[PDB]
């Protein structure tokens, strides 16, 4: 690929100038060895003081891998890079991917290092391996080839990838392959044994076109909007009915026709919270009518590709996390729950970081983009620790919730 | 003639769309002109500048200044205009090492690389932008016009290009001599090692032999400074480090400017003098911009200052870093949102100290502040030593476990152990998860008239206890908190409380232990006195019993 593709920034925007955050000694050492080899291979080059730009870097370990990996935080460059319609007016996201019984995620980011980057754009990819305690100036590099995690990389390489996959797609017309950034998502409705067979049948095809051997197994079969469920009890205390009326009143913002009048009637007076209140027939019917309403889907819910996806997360305790994805309040496009996060029974922040990556993966499969997270954590705690548990080659956007939402109860 | 390598030129550009400077030269006295001709004639013979013709359309004004005892004129080219129009550079010298992060070195030599500076050539395509004019005697001949061939002193890019050029020249020498350390500061080059003075003096000569490859002569720094090195405000001694003398002045009249200079010294000193505090002296600056305004010191600000004078009475020092020992960080609560800490490897031998001050907020608690201090120290330690320290914290393991398992946010603090150093951080109240059997149930409510600011707060209970209190100059949110306060005041040690105030719930569910609101603080004092409190929420105006009854009581 001698010819580079002309790449520009958006009008009236300069390159990124993002501060490098401090790194532990062992991560710096990892980055020095990685970048030394990358420099020997021509993928990056040392830059001079005439280049003032910067994008942060750090070091991670892919899922269950002892080898250090470099990850560049290109979030700032990506939003400053021109919008892309490299080949066509757009890539119609495959609505069938989310329907496949199984979906496997292959890391094909290594393919990017075979395409040279436009010489005039390279300066905007500058990054710094920091020193410890400022004892030496950081090591300054820029990219010579398509970098992993950059918006332009999948767009520029798309003509090549589509040709690499054509023979495989030709034989398997029922296998849906989707690409997001550095990752290929390969899904099939086959029996789990038959599905896996083709994945290795797909990378070997890739290895002969110029790999990683890493995978990820999803099952979008079970992704939807979880229903609102109400308790089924034989005896209701005053407290139980107050909680139920509160939940139903919350639900009434989502579902029309929710009523609480007959249930509130039961609370006539000033009763001790632990007192048992018998349900009347009128309240039982009303509760049944509410229960029926809650079985149906929410009215007027639709994905608008022009708006951002928003993801909220609640800590429920004991390793459980609930989350909702929406664009407009009370119009959830998907909701879910997580339990027993792996290898983090005593670390909230690791559990939250893993939830963020799982939710982002689901968002990519369903809509082809990442949501903006509302994180139940103080900014300084998240910003100190999240890179310690990150294992994905993309990074979403996030904001911080500092006031406890009352609705955590309702998703319990 | 020994061939020397050329120092690689950095390509420089002007900011997009901008042209070079075109500033008029000022008229100069005959004496200043004579001086500038003399000076520039010498710079010309050394290659620093070159005469140019009149086709160059750019110009930067030049001046002639002098010192009182120095019986000579000084040249000065004012590159302010050119700097506004020159591209940004990578400024690779903003941060400096912290002494506590350095390992001691047996021997340190200083080299002067002032003359090496002038061997760094200026990008030739950019030289035209540096043109200046020496006016002629009596303006009867064309002025003498020059341009720079070297990095001009005062030009935007000279510091970054100079340091970058040296670093690249030094890199092979540092990589192939891992038993020395090299550090550059201004025109100074600092070389240290743990070699015997013999092998050390040899590495220095080898470094000189290396620099000659680019024609760079480097003698020793005039009047070799004995220890300690006076550098960036520190005293670097062979075995110890400290800040330079911290001397607090005596005064009976303190202005808004005096208090700013005292916090600066105190802040600087807090990196080695443990227990420094600057809240009460900072509070006297909350909002003002006239520095000469005099602000009386509160009896609390005087105490704080006197406490600092006690700490500052005698000098202290930190030790240098030993990578083979553990790194340990200990935190103490000081009060009023203030925190101090020490980082050390052996007991009583601090690497450095520090402080942390609570963020501004209507509410907060000690555990959140301790967590924030931990994150700050964590980040500082990574900067200085490239690793997180082990923490010693004045909070019981069981207190922390209760906090993070029940707190609604994710939270985390790295490996740490309890240190029994009062005052200990604790949880002051914990609400029940379930309603309490046999405890009286208070339904509370409050309301206020927006226009008149008149309101009411009260409660009704399942035992028929009731109260409504009329309030003046209040708001809905205030009456809602006042109602919870009354229920706490009038109930036994165990109580169930039912509110419809999402605002009140949001406050209490944040688990504050102190507030800027005196009413919230009174509520906190009541919660601390209870054995069990269950707080439940219901939506207003839905006909919920008890809540409906009290709502009408406080709504007129
Ligand atoms: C080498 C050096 C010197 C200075 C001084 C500036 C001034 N003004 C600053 C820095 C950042 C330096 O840079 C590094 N300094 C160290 N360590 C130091 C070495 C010096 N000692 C103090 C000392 C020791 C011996 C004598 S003596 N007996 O020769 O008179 C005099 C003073 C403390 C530790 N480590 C590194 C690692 C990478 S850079 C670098
Ligand atoms: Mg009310």
């Amino acid at each position: 690929p001698i010819e580079t593709v002309p790449v520009k920034l958006k009008p009236g925007m300069d390159g990124p100038k993002v501060k490098q955050w401090p790194l532990t000694e062992e991560k710096i050492k990892a980055l020095v060895e990685i970048c030394t080899e990358m420099e020997k291979e021509g993928k990056i080059s040392k830059i001079g003081p005439e280049n003032p730009y910067n994008t942060p870097v750090f070091a991670i370990k892919k899922k269950d891998s002892t080898k250090w990996r470099k990850l560049v935080d290109f979030r700032e460059l990506n939003k400053r890079t021109q919008d892309f319609w490299e080949v066509q007016l757009g890539i119609p996201h495959p609505a069938g991917l989310k329907k496949k019984k199984s979906v496997t995620v292959l890391d094909v980011g290594d393919a990017y290092f075979s395409v040279p980057l436009d010489e005039d754009f390279r300066k905007y990819t500058a990054f710094t391996i920091p020193s410890i305690n400022n004892k030496t100036p950081g090591i300054r590099y820029q990219y010579n080839v398509l970098p992993q995690g950059w918006k332009g990389s999948p767009a520029i390489f798309q003509s090549s990838m589509t040709k690499i996959l054509e023979p495989f797609k030709k034989q398997n017309p029922d296998i849906v392959i989707y690409q997001y950034m550095d990752d290929l998502y390969v899904g099939s409705d086959l029996e789990i044994g038959q599905h896996r067979t083709k994945i290795e049948e797909l990378r070997q095809h890739l290895l002969r076109w110029g790999f990683l051997w890493m995978g990820y197994e999803l099952h979008p079969d079970k992704w939807t909007v979880q229903p609102i469920v109400l308790p089924e009890k034989d005896s209701w205390t005053v407290n139980d009915i107050q909680k139920l009326v509160g939940k139903l009143n919350w639900a009434s913002q989502i579902y029309p026709g929710i009523k609480v009048r007959q249930l509130s009637k039961l609370l006539r007076g000033t009763k001790a919270l632990t007192e048992v209140i018998p349900l009347t027939e009128e309240a039982e019917l009303e509760l049944a009518e509410n229960r029926e309403i809650l079985k149906e889907p929410v009215h007027g819910v639709y994905y608008d590709p022009s708006k951002d996806l928003i993801a909220e997360i609640q800590k429920q305790g004991q390793g459980q996390w609930t989350y909702q994805i929406y664009q407009e309040p009370f119009k959830n496009l998907k909701t879910g729950k997580y339990a027993r996060m792996r290898g983090a029974h005593t670390n909230d922040v690791k559990q939250l970081t893993e939830a963020v990556q799982k939710i982002t993966t689901e968002s990519i499969v369903i809509w082809g983009k990442t949501p903006k997270f509302k994180l139940p954590i103080q900014k300084e705690t998240w910003e100190t620790w999240w890179t310690e548990y990150w294992q994905a080659t993309w990074i979403p956007e996030w904001e911080f919730v500092n006031t406890p939402p009352l609705v955590k109860l309702w998703y319990q | 003639m020994v061939p020397i390598s050329p120092i690689e030129t950095v390509p420089v550009k002007l900011k997009p769309g901008m042209d070079g400077p075109k500033v008029k030269q000022w008229p100069l006295t005959e004496e200043k002109i004579k001086a500038l001709v003399e000076i520039c004639t010498e710079m010309e013979k050394e290659g620093k500048i070159s005469k140019i013709g009149p086709e160059n359309p750019y110009n930067t004004p030049v001046f002639a200044i002098k010192k009182k005892d120095s019986t000579k004129w000084r040249k000065l080219v004012d590159f302010r205009e050119l700097n506004k129009r020159t591209q940004d550079f990578w400024e690779v010298q903003l941060g400096i090492p912290h002494p506590a992060g350095l390992k001691k070195k047996k021997s340190v030599t200083v080299l002067d690389v002032g003359d090496a500076y002038f061997s760094v050539p200026l990008d030739e395509d950019f030289r035209k932008y540096t043109a200046f004019t020496i006016p002629s005697i009596n303006n009867e001949t064309p002025g003498i016009r020059y341009q720079y061939n070297v990095l001009p002193q005062g030009w935007k890019g000279s510091p970054a290009i100079f340091q970058s050029s040296m670093t690249k020249i030094l890199e092979p020498f540092a990589a192939q001599n891992p038993d020395i350390v090299i550090y550059q500061y201004m025109d100074d080059l600092y070389v240290g090692s743990d070699l015997e003075i013999g092998q050390h003096r040899t590495k220095i000569e080898e470094l000189r032999q290396h620099l000659l490859r680019w024609g760079l002569t480097t003698p020793d720094k005039k009047h070799q400074k004995e220890p300690p090195f006076l550098w960036m405000g520190y005293e670097l001694h062979p075995d110890k480090w400290t800040v330079q003398p911290i001397v607090l002045p005596e005064k009976d009249s303190w202005t808004v400017n005096d208090i700013q200079k005292l916090v600066g010294k105190l802040n600087w000193a807090s990196q080695i003098y443990p227990g420094i505090k600057v809240r009460q002296l900072s509070k006297l600056l909350r909002g003002t911009k006239a520095l000469t305004e005099v602000i009386p010191l509160t009896e609390e600000a005087e105490l704080e200052l006197a406490e600092n004078r006690e700490i500052l009475k005698e000098p202290v020092h930190g030790v240098y870093y030993d990578p083979s020992k553990d790194l340990i960080a200990e935190i103490q609560k000081q009060g009023q949102g203030q925190w101090t800490y020490q980082i050390y490897q052996e007991p009583f031998k601090n690497l450095k100290t520090g402080k942390y001050a609570r963020m501004r907020g209507a509410h907060t608690n000690d555990v959140k502040q301790l967590t924030e201090a931990v994150q700050k120290i964590t980040t500082e330690s990574i900067v200085i030593w490239g690793k997180t320290p082990k923490f010693k914290l004045p909070i019981q393991k069981e207190t922390w476990e209760t906090w993070w398992t029940e707190y609604w946010q994710a939270t985390w603090i790295p490996e740490w152990e309890f240190v029994n150093t009062p005052p200990l951080v604790k949880l002051w109240y914990q609400l029940e998860k379930e309603p309490i059997v046999g405890a009286e149930t208070f339904y509370v409510d409050g309301a206020a008239n927006r226009e008149t600011k008149l309101g009411k707060a009260g409660y009704v209970t399942n035992k028929g206890r009731q109260k409504v209190v009329p309030l003046t100059n209040t708001t809905n949110q205030k009456t809602e908190l006042q109602a919870i306060y009354l229920a706490l005041q009038d109930s036994g040690l165990e109580v169930n409380i039912v509110t419809d105030s999402q605002y009140a719930l949001g406050i209490i569910q944040a688990q504050p232990d102190k507030s800027e609101s005196e009413l919230v603080n009174q509520i906190i004092e009541q919660l601390i006195k209870k054995e069990k409190v269950y707080l439940a929420w219901v939506p207003a105006h839905k006909g919920i019993g008890g809540n409906e009854q009290v709502d009408k009581l406080v709504s007129a």
